[PDB]
């Protein structure tokens, strides 16, 4: 977002406007279903603008740019990104798993992490995984809007239970089996 | 599409009534929409009986 | 869409008389019971094999309906695969039982007193509730009227 | 008890006159009290009987007298001067047992004024929140009957004697003692709805050194809060209320914005006393909107449950306040706009435009000069429409609202008469928007506009005589005209650029930060009253020096000078009155700035930009 506004000809290098665009990226964002269709609707005449006048005093919103901002993971050469595309990475990840467990593992695809900017990308992600998958495999994408605090609520579930203490390591076992065994006991 | 799956769901109610199931309308809607996504339903038949049992242990 | 209906399912198992934290704890036990088992042949044929088990114990028209509907439901199979295993988790005259008077059907049938004897059970099934009520109103009130003093109804325990 | 009958009659009359949504509510059946079969509580020698027969008969008749019913050798007599029933043992009873009887009887005393309490609060008149209160004080009477049945079971096996019964009934005179204290204070006077829920919330502080009683009173008011919260689930989340039995704080009245809903303070729960204004506001905002069409139902309606020290109605009512008072405001500001109406009051009254008004002053001059009742309002309306048509006043949807109105009184209604100070505008509002900005606010805008009108009006008069003279080599009026013109233009620089425009900008920010009408009314009252108070309408001395200065201004322009009586293209008597007007102007100008100094400032420091004539003469 910083790069596209500064190459476009709009002044942005500053921390305060980075926080204002982070706030708008969390709240006002809306992301395309496809690469082709939303560029077609913006190409006929552009109108996808959700107008935001902030009480901070700044007026910054363009509806065309924000569905294109996370869309660059679909084709990385949009940004120039060194990292591999998402579709190919998922295909390779299923390829480097065991072949008999392949179908059962791909029947549970999960939303997680900082890519929770808007759940409009989740529909696009489900569409891309439907297009990836053949008829000889199953999909099942679980789609919670619990994707932001997901890391928190996991640990809050686990440590509450008393039967999970058998996989919680003590002082005694930490002295008997060394420091690094916390990597191995964790399961 | 929503008109079709509604009619098929309305037909699915009567046959879950005469087969004497533990379902009512809400767990029928959640489990039919869960089966639409597609996973092995033989394990869902065990998780449902576990969910109702684990809620019943609190009461 | 699954994520809203599992929320509605957790709304129903919450008793509505606070009560905004208890739903999330029921969500804890809900996911904790969901991943327990996940840690460790056509669709319609499964209906056919149980329609046979229906036909052996009487009740012909119910199997006649069960087989025709799944025929037009195959002209969704995972739902019936879910239903064939949930068929044991359920609950634990008019003018046609032995009507041989009116109708354009031939009155020609022999006697066996095992169509009429399960017409005496069609009445006795009404009466076996309506007799257990007469036993279960006096025992239910004599187990509460008689106790130890001070622990006889828990409203004195306030 | 005779008092209860009078109370129920007064109850139904009170229900009837308050609202038309409760009328002909059910009168409780009279045959309950006359039949001695429809209420809870209804010989031989005793002196020649042997001791075993005496014990078995007397433990039995005491077991009956516990529930206020006629036993074997004991009966029930009318009360006395007492608050629970006394009873009638057959005399010649044993004089050892006569004392022990008097220890078993105070349990019957603590039941007798409980059943005669419950079968009076079954009536619809007494309220059906007092009913459910004694419907969970009905459960305690079920435990009393359970106890009587238990001791009857023991008596057949020979295991009920006079001592055993007295031991067994101590749980029923340590938790039914509390009920026989509350029951004769709920019964006194009128009591229903929230007021009983205040009376049982004062018993979590009278019972603080006792944990046994503190939870029972809370349990009694936790079952009585369940019918009450149903009525609190209508008034909070709708603009309407039904409430036939008046079991609630906020009544509907059949006679709108401050009259249809009134807080009844003998109807509150004490636990909602702090939040009573929040309740009334949240309902009223949902009333005043339901007549315009749109949302009246809160999309988040919360199911309310009672607790204390973990309570949630101190939070859940504020979560409804913060929707209702934000759906009414967001309705008003974007449709039937109250931002645009205030903008279009600023455009003319607080005088944003100058084009419209310099057109209007010359177009309406002939009508303005003549006094009141020598002026025609429809002709002024036509001139108004024309001067509106040339300038930016035909570009907003609400240009129509301006009407011609009269008020010849200047500063004798804001503390004959010529037409300039009898000339008024009225900017109307609709019936929904009259609730917020009313007749009084419009009067204050009217008088403030009347004030700005004069300065702008005489500004044209000084100039017009300056051009008409242009004689060409005269300088007598050319210095007094300069003295007056400096003042009449600096009033409209000072006022417009400090007193009016930035505080308007501050109000334009505060309404964007408004979230409730209570916030709106204060800031609107603030802006209106302070901008009127700086101007010469309301002052500590009323500042009549300004009105007399403007009078000698109009005299100087037309009633004396007369365009230098066509010497432009007298007997030197006009020079003497020019001198007199200079002295009058200097006196008024010094006195006004002196008053601005003595009261608790900028117009002085800028009119005397280098100290110009700050010393000419001084006050004594």
């Amino acid at each position: 977002l910083m790069k596209i506004l500064t190459e476009r000809g709009y002044s942005f290098t500053t921390t305060a406007e980075r926080e204002i665009v982070r706030d708008i990226k969390e709240k006002l964002c809306y992301v395309a279903l496809d690469f082709e269709q939303e560029m077609a609707t913006a190409a006929s005449s552009s109108s996808l603008e959700k107008s935001y006048e902030l009480p901070d005093g700044q007026v910054i919103t363009i509806g065309n740019e924000r569905f294109r901002c996370p869309e660059a993971l679909f084709q990385p050469s949009f940004l120039g990104m060194e990292s591999c595309g998402i579709h190919e990475t998922t295909f390779n990840s299923i390829m480097k798993c065991d072949v008999d467990i392949r179908k059962d593992l791909y029947a549970n695809t999960v939303l997680s992490g900082g890519t929770t900017m808007y759940p409009g990308i989740a529909d696009r992600m489900q569409k891309e995984i439907t297009a990836l998958a053949p008829s000889t495999m199953k999909i099942k994408i679980i789609a919670p809007p619990e994707r932001k605090y997901s890391v928190w609520i996991g640990g809050s579930i686990l440590a509450s239970l008393s039967t999970f203490q058998q996989m919680w390591i003590s002082k005694q076992e930490y002295d008997e089996s060394g420091p690094s065994i916390v990597h191995r006991k964790c399961f | 599409n929503l008109n079709a799956v509604r009619e098929t769901m309305d037909v699915l109610l009567e046959i879950s009534r005469i087969l004497n199931t533990g379902l009512d309308m809400e767990t029928l809607s959640i489990c039919v929409r869960l089966c639409e996504q597609g996973i092995n339903p033989e394990a869902l038949s065990s998780v449902i009986k576990e969910l109702r049992k684990a809620t019943e242990a609190l009461k | 869409s699954i994520t809203q209906l599992f929320d509605d399912l957790c709304e129903a198992l919450l008793p509505a008389a606070n009560r905004k934290r208890a739903k999330r704890s029921l969500k804890k036990v809900a996911y904790n019971a969901l991943f327990t088992n996940l840690f460790q042949l056509p669709a319609r044929n499964k209906i056919l094999m149980l329609s046979f088990d229906l036909r052996v114990g009487g009740l012909g028209p119910k199997a006649d309906r069960l087989e025709e509907l799944v025929e037009e439901l195959e002209a969704v199979g995972s739902v019936l695969d879910l239903l064939v295993q949930l068929a044991g988790s359920g609950p634990p005259r008019d003018y046609f039982l032995n009507n041989k008077h009116v109708g354009r059907n031939v009155p020609y049938s022999g006697y066996d007193c095992d169509d009429l004897s399960v017409f005496e059970m069609d009445v006795q099934s009404l009466i076996s509730r309506e007799e257990c009520l007469c036993h279960s109103m006096i025992q239910e009130t004599l187990q509460v009227m008689e106790a130890a003093p001070g622990t006889g109804l828990p409203t004195v325990g306030l | 008890l005779q008092q209860s009958l009078e109370l129920k009659r007064k109850m139904l009359r009170d229900k009837q006159n308050k609202k038309n949504s409760g009328q002909h509510l059910p009168i409780f059946p009279a045959w309950v009290y006359e039949r001695p079969a429809l209420i809870g509580d209804f010989a031989l020698p005793i002196g020649t009987l042997p001791l075993a027969s005496q014990e078995s008969a007397v433990v039995e008749d005491l077991l009956y007298v516990l529930v206020g019913v006629d036993g074997r050798y004991v009966s029930a007599q009318p009360l006395a001067g007492r608050q629970s029933r006394t009873f009638l043992v057959d005399p010649n009873l044993d004089l050892s047992i006569r004392e022990l009887v008097h220890r078993i009887l105070p349990v019957a005393a603590s039941y007798s004024a409980v059943t005669r309490f419950i079968e009076e609060k079954s009536s619809f008149e007494y309220g059906q929140v007092n009913h459910a209160l004694a419907a969970a004080m009905r459960t305690l009477v079920k435990e009393h009957l359970i106890l009587v049945s238990q001791l009857e079971q023991l008596h057949r096996q020979g295991l009920l004697s006079l001592q055993k019964l007295w031991f067994y009934i101590q749980p029923a005179m340590r938790t039914m003692d509390i009920l026989a204290s509350l029951a004769t204070s709920v019964d006194k006077g009128e009591c229903l709805g929230g007021s009983t829920l205040s009376l049982l919330h004062d018993r979590s502080f009278s019972y603080t050194g006792d944990s046994q009683a503190q939870e029972l009173c809370l349990y009694l008011t936790k079952a009585a809060s369940a019918p009450y919260f149903e009525v609190l689930e209508k008034w909070i989340y709708r603009g309407i209320i039904h409430d036939p039995y008046s079991e609630f704080m906020v009544e509907e009245h059949e006679l709108y914005w401050d009259q249809r809903y009134t807080i009844v303070q003998q109807q509150i729960p004490s636990f909602l006393q702090k939040m009573a204004d929040k309740i009334l506001s949240t309902g009223k905002y949902l009333n005043v909107v339901r007549e315009c069409g749109h949302d009246v139902t809160c999309p988040v309606a919360k199911e309310i449950i009672y607790t204390l020290k973990e309570r949630a109605y101190v939070e859940q009512i504020e979560k409804a306040f913060n929707y209702a008072s934000k759906v009414l405001l967001d309705f008003l500001m974007e449709e039937k706009e109250l931002v645009a109406h205030l903008r279009s009051i600023k455009r003319y009254f607080l005088m944003d435009q100058g084009d419209f008004f310099v057109h209007f002053m010359d177009l309406a001059e002939e009508e303005l000069r003549k006094p009141v009742e020598d002026i025609t309002p429809p002709r002024l309306e036509a001139l108004l429409e024309l001067a509106l048509r040339m300038s930016t006043a035909n570009t907003d949807p609400f240009k129509d609202d301006l009407k011609i109105d009269l008020m010849p009184h200047d500063l004798i209604t804001q503390l004959a008469l010529s037409g300039l100070e009898a000339f008024s505008f009225d900017y109307i509002v609709k019936w929904p928007l009259s609730l917020i900005i009313n007749r009084k606010a419009l009067t204050r805008y009217q008088m403030l506009f009347r004030h700005m009108f004069y300065c702008k009006h005489v500004e044209r008069q000084l100039c017009s005589v300056w051009i008409s003279n242009k004689a060409q080599w005269f300088a007598g009026a050319f210095t007094l005209r300069q003295r007056m013109l400096n003042f009449v233009q600096n009033i409209q620089y000072y006022m417009m650029f400090e007193v009016m425009e930035p505080t308007w900008h501050i109000l334009e920010k505060n309404l964007k930060s408004a979230s409730n009408i209570d916030d709106v009314l204060g800031h609107h009252t603030g802006f209106l009253d302070t901008c009127l108070k700086d101007c010469m309408l309301t002052n500590p001395e009323l500042l009549k020096v300004f009105s007399k200065l403007m009078s000698v201004c109009v005299m100087f322009t037309n009633c004396m000078q007369k365009f230098t009586q066509s010497m432009k293209l007298l007997v030197s008597g006009f020079e003497a009155t020019i001198n007199k007007f200079d002295k009058n102007f200097s006196a008024h100008l010094l006195d006004l700035l002196a008053r601005l100094s003595i009261y608790s400032a900028s117009v002085i420091s800028r009119l005397d930009f280098n100290g110009f004539y700050t010393e000419r003469l001084e006050r004594l």
